């Protein structure tokens, strides 16, 4: 439920 | 040190001169700095950035990227703290106790930090391990290499696939002792590795104390308004 650490990850 | 050795160290230097600015330019770019609170929409704005530098760093640590997305995402949820106060030893001078990125606008000592709604039970115990980081006089090669031990952990809450994080630990771990056996002079390289670690330690106690104060911080709503986003999905809601 970590949409933005995804966002940055990616 | 083995070719790979080599190359999982060069890569790990590189990704620390890419991802840290101890001149903070940035930090112009953060709410100003300036009640016990006045420092809080400053420093969350800092350790938010530092947030994203971490996550740059992560990424570039060799086996990182082979790991799932649920693994990446609870090993920076959980070390995102640990490695910002672990990679702010650069900034950190003995001199005045104080992280002097530069300028006197950008210099924080215990004042400053003390002004965030974070109590000493958490600065003290941040202030004595700098000075004892700085004791160890790490190269920057140790540096970045407990940085990344301290990210890849396989004993951190959630982790799916702990044998693929512990794997990548290891060899790690390999590559830093044999890094002090090959080229940290002895008698310093004496225990080093431990000391090392017990750093390590020293990161998830400062860690769990970060926790409590946060999650009282955080309950009370004028305080959580002056966090950021980025922190809420990190640290909690
Ligand atoms: C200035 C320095 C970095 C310099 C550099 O990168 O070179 C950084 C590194 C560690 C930082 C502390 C970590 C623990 C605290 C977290 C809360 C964050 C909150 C969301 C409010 O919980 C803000 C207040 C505290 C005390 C931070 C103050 C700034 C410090 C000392």
């Amino acid at each position: 439920n970590h949409p933005m650490l995804m966002n940055l990850l990616k | 040190l083995s070719e790979e050795q080599q190359h999982i160290i060069a890569i790990l230097l590189d990704a620390h001169h890419k991802t840290y600015d101890p001149t903070y330019a940035d930090f112009r770019d953060f709410r100003p700095p300036v009640s016990p609170l006045s420092m809080l929409p400053h420093l969350a704005d800092l350790v938010s950035y530092s947030i994203q530098k971490v996550i740059g760093f992560a990424k570039m640590i060799p086996g990182f990227r082979d790991l799932t997305s649920d693994d990446q995402i609870v090993l920076l949820k959980s070390s995102a703290i640990e490695v910002i106060m672990l990679r702010s030893n650069q900034s950190f001078t003995m001199d005045d106790m104080s992280w002097d990125c530069g300028s006197q606008d950008y210099k924080y000592d215990v004042t400053d930090v003390s002004k965030a709604g974070h109590t000493l039970e958490l600065i003290e115990p941040l202030i004595k391990f700098q000075v004892g980081l700085k004791k160890l006089n790490l190269h920057e090669e140790e540096h970045v290499l407990l940085m990344a031990i301290c990210i890849v952990s396989p004993d951190r809450p959630g982790v799916q696939d702990a044998k693929l994080v512990e794997a990548i630990q290891d060899r790690l771990s390999n590559t830093l002792q044999t890094y002090i056996r090959c080229r940290h002079p002895p008698p310093g390289s004496h225990q080093l590795y431990a000391k090392m670690i017990q750093k390590l330690a020293d990161l998830r106690s400062l860690n769990e104390e970060h926790s409590k104060q946060y999650r009282s911080l955080s309950f009370q709503p004028e305080n959580s308004m002056k966090l950021t986003p980025l922190v809420l999905e990190v640290f909690g809601n």
